[PDB]
């Protein structure tokens, strides 16, 4: 069938190598203009580099002199090396064949390339405390790689509860909150736990948020 | 080169309207253009390719128009699965093409002003030597707002990251988190810290806050 | 008698980069410094002869090449390029011996609104060899199953137009491209200065 199937990226730190690799079925890609585009987090497609059918090469002015896009026709595959990495181009890599004026019809599924040099570590999940109805929830701060997985009271609590994207921050470190709101009434009288996973760390904490004074 | 600009950015629409994104060239680039549907997780998905022609298999009720510098995609009738990310991209420098920068659509809600509550630091936390300040604008419709942080009426500048909800389920309606980061250093220094949310369905902006000891 | 460079030159209506015309200049005196002493050109590179020691000089052949494409395409005109033009419509060899002269042609080759005669090759298997020519207009098979003539998925037309909007910024202009290539045989040197 048509589809490009996308392998190899992950966490690399920087200074290293990849080798992304895109499998092609239903277009040979000796016979084509095919692409990669990569897309930062939250922020857009950008053209990366180009394989034009007859095998002359084109970059972005970022990767130009670290990346190497190649093929083999025998696996009908396309490549991309990306050596001398650097955190920036962290972000989801497609492949695509690009068929100009008609467009960019085939889009492999994506692969993520992390690029940090962070050391792998679990979060510290910290209260935030309650003060109608009352707010209350989890700093789930401080941890390495994504992803992390909240849940409150094992799975007994899910109305009104939202578990925010992750932000980076300037320490490479990850961190989100998770919130819920509950009657003020259930406050002194309802056990609220938040169950925090990251699998990266193989921690699990749970944490009791109670008002304080 | 060609940059390329798209008009709404964010647009609210609801099942069953005709909804009109716009995108524009920094040059005449004939009917060199072609539109993307993206949702969040997934690849973009070609829908109109020469500005008019629709894709293999996409509904009959994209249409694409335009051409020169300026063009648009219009949807007869909005569904429920087309709520997501529309791109237009150029052709014209192919194979170097440039993308627009998104409209998002989202589904059109009545207006419902942010629920604002402010959590200081945790005392355990605080052991650790940094304080982190947390404001959250719960419930809210449209997704545009504003969190300002002032620390004893002086308002805070690199120091806050924000965060969004993807639209609610059942609500359609947003939440957003803002965290204030400092030193247990300096929060110790300082009394009065406060959040202040201005949004289209609060009269005038809502600050809620707290002092060190209380 | 002269060399008909003025019909080279001059000529009402040059070629699509993809079909390029060539005119071939036989027994004849040619005056190359009465073109090289115009400041009408925007490009007038030689690769591997001098403009002025052209006049001194005889040679066998000379080939006038000539087409339209666009400003940002006239860099590939050159010796070791590569791109749509150099790849798939016009390629000069490494080795090249001549010259490429290129001038904004936007009065002449721009309609309002699109002037889509000039077309280029978009699409190819592989790239030309020096001086060489592809006028097919056969449905282009990206794909392994063939085509037979229809437009669709995997089947391309492989020429497509230039869009020539004059109000474009200069790099998406029509520029006009003459491309002289000065070959020596072993056989009466014809086309000689004076
Ligand atoms: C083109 O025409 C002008 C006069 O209109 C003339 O000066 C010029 O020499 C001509 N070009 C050639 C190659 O003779």
């Amino acid at each position: 069938e048509v589809q490009l199937v996308e392998s190899g990226g992950g966490l690399i730190q920087p200074g290293g190598s990849l080798r992304l690799s895109c499998a092609a079925s239903g277009l040979i890609v000796s016979s084509n203009y095919m692409s990669w585009v990569r897309q930062a987090p939250g922020k857009g497609l950008e053209w990366v580099s180009v394989l034009y059918a007859g095998g002359s090469t084109d970059y972005a002015g970022s990767v130009k002199g670290r990346f190497t896009i190649s093929r083999d026709n025998s696996k009908n595959t396309l490549y991309l090396q990306m050596n001398s990495l650097r955190a920036e181009d962290t972000a989801v890599y497609y492949c695509a064949r690009d068929a100009a004026v008609y467009g960019i019809d085939v889009w492999g599924q994506g692969t993520t390339v992390t690029v940090s040099s962070a050391s792998t570590k679990g979060p510290s999940v910290f209260p935030l405390a309650p003060s109608g109805t009352a707010a209350l929830g989890c700093l789930v701060k401080d941890y390495f790689p994504e992803p992390v997985t909240v849940s409150w009271n094992s799975g007994a609590l899910t109305s009104g509860v939202h578990t925010f994207p992750a932000v980076l921050q300037s320490s490479g470190l990850y961190s989100l909150s998770s919130v819920v709101t509950v009657p003020s009434s259930s406050l002194g009288t309802q056990t609220y736990i938040c169950n925090v996973n990251h699998k990266p760390s193989n921690t699990k904490v749970d944490k009791k948020v109670e008002p304080k004074s | 080169d060609i940059q390329m600009t798209q008009s709404p950015s964010s647009l609210s629409a609801s099942v069953g309207d005709r909804v009109t994104i716009t995108c524009r060239a920094s040059q005449s680039i004939s009917s060199y253009l072609n539109w993307y549907q993206q949702k969040p997780g997934k690849a973009p998905k070609l829908l109109i390719y020469a500005a008019s022609s629709l894709q293999s298999g996409v509904p009959s009720r994209f249409s694409g128009s335009g051409s020169g510098t300026d063009f648009t995609l219009t949807i007869s009738s909005l569904q429920p699965e087309d709520f997501a990310t529309y791109y237009c991209q150029q052709s014209y420098t192919t194979p170097l093409f440039t993308f627009g920068p998104g409209t998002k659509v989202d589904i059109k809600r009545t207006v419902a002003a942010p629920s604002v509550f402010i959590f200081p630091p945790s005392d355990e936390q605080l052991k650790s030597g940094t304080a982190s300040v947390v404001c959250l604008l719960n419930n809210f419709y449209p997704r545009e707002a504003k969190v300002q942080w002032k620390v004893d009426n002086a308002l805070q500048s690199g120091n806050s990251q924000e965060s969004v909800t993807e639209q609610d389920s059942k609500d359609s309606t947003y939440s957003l988190s803002s965290t204030l980061t400092l030193s247990k250093a300096d929060y110790e220094k300082h009394k009065v810290y406060a959040c202040e949310v201005t949004h289209q369905g609060l009269s005038s902006p809502v600050t809620k806050s707290f002092n060190r000891g209380e | 008698n002269l060399c008909p460079f003025g019909e080279v030159f001059n000529a009402t209506r040059f070629a699509s980069v993809y079909a390029w015309n060539r005119k071939r200049i036989s027994n004849c005196v040619a005056d190359y410094s009465v073109l090289y002493n115009s400041a009408s050109f925007s490009t007038f590179k030689c690769y591997g002869v001098s403009p002025t020691k052209l006049n001194d000089l005889c040679f066998t052949n000379v080939y006038a090449d000539s087409f339209v494409i666009r400003g940002d395409e006239v860099r590939q005109i050159a010796p070791g390029q590569t791109g749509k033009i150099a790849d798939y419509n016009y390629k000069l060899p490494d080795d090249f011996t001549g010259c490429v002269i290129a001038w904004n042609s936007n009065n002449l080759d721009s309609k309002v609104g699109g002037n889509y005669n000039y077309l280029y090759r978009l699409f190819r298997k592989s790239n030309l060899k020096p001086f060489e020519r592809d006028i097919s207009t056969e449905i282009y098979q990206a794909g392994s199953t063939p085509c037979n003539g229809v437009k669709g998925f995997n089947c391309y037309f492989p020429l497509q137009s230039y869009g020539f909007q004059p109000t474009n910024g200069v790099g998406y202009q029509p520029y006009r491209v003459v491309v002289l290539s000065f070959e020596l045989l072993h056989a009466p040197a014809t086309v000689c200065g004076p």
